[PDB]
């Protein structure tokens, strides 16, 4: 009915700001991206650093993992894409082709592709072997904020600043769907649902919202949060109870139940804004990290 | 970072 969340580790060792956070699909290790142009790896389970992982040029705005939970894909100021062999820690393949930098990286479920959002406004496409990028999207007007395929690997979401959500076709590369209805405000994430059939839309209106897709429509909207200046990831929680998790700019982690959309709960104890959050594949916590007066990942569990 |  409400989850209680404990704040269980705070971990630090990054300098500059950390920018996401990804746990992996095995539910062991906790990837992390900073300002420092670093990747530190944290046991899930114990919080306790595990390795650095660097080699770019700038700061990495972005991290995520492959299925395999072999590799790591990094999404950077430096124009470029590396993907990590975390078992070394040493980098694979770099991917290049974007004007300006990277802002968003998710690999899609089967893993051989990557799918790549820049300030450039374009959506590429990558081949996690060859490492070439197949192909690219002008996706919108403006710079894009988030990339995420869905259940399958058929689709692409991906959001943009201009207002927009365009749904893209990943064989093809043919935009399919588009998501306005009135608003217009800027939208700073998405990803697609694990049942896949609706997509979570974060604005800087303070927002959020679920849509179907399929049906073009806004379902619910949930609120409260600060978001107006940072891109601050969302979550679905799909553990021990069905929740919303967001990071927000007045320093909480922000949790509504899903169906009533008013707030469950919020955990405090972080002394900055939190820019990412995310959830353990198999037991319950959130992981969430905070802007550079800050400098750390809290850990969180709860028993719902 | 740029998302910082």
């Amino acid at each position: 009915v409400k989850p209680n969340y404990a704040l269980k580790f705070t971990l630090a060792g990054h300098t500059k700001a950390v920018s996401s956070v990804k746990f992996s699909p095995n539910g062991e290790w906790l990837a992390s991206s900073s300002a420092d142009k670093l990747i530190k790896i944290w046991g899930a389970y114990d919080g306790k650093f595990e390795k650095t992982i660097s080699g770019h040029k700038l700061g990495i705005s972005d991290v995520a993992w492959s299925s395999d939970s072999n590799l790591l894909v990094s999404a950077s100021d430096d124009k470029t894409l590396k993907i990590w062999d975390v078992s070394s820690g040493k980098c694979l393949k770099t991917l290049k082709g974007h004007s300006n930098y990277v802002f968003c990286c998710n690999f899609n479920p089967q893993s051989n592709l990557i799918v790549s959002g820049s300030f450039d406004e374009s959506v590429r496409i990558w081949d996690v072997k060859t490492g070439k990028c197949l192909k690219t999207l002008p996706a919108h007007s403006d710079p894009v904020s988030a990339v995420h395929f869905n259940r399958d690997g058929s689709l692409i979401v991906s959001s943009s600043y201009d207002g927009l959500c365009r749904i893209w076709d990943t064989a093809s590369g043919q935009c399919l769907k588009t998501l306005i209805d009135d608003d217009n405000p800027p939208v700073s994430f998405v990803k697609f649902s694990p049942n896949g059939k609706y997509i979570l839309a974060a604005t800087l209106d303070n927002t959020l919202k679920l849509w179907d897709y399929s049906k073009g429509k806004c379902l619910k909207t949930y609120t409260g949060h600060k978001n107006e200046k940072y891109c601050i990831f969302a979550n679905f929680s799909v553990t021990g109870g069905k929740w919303i998790v967001s990071g927000s700019e007045d320093n909480l982690v922000y949790i509504w139940n899903l169906q009533t959309k008013e707030i469950v709960q919020k955990l405090q104890g972080h002394t900055d804004v939190v820019i990412s959050t995310a959830c353990h594949p198999t037991e319950n916590i959130i992981a969430s990290a905070a802007l550079e007066n800050d400098k750390t990942i809290k850990l969180w569990k709860s028993d719902c | 970072x740029x998302r910082x």
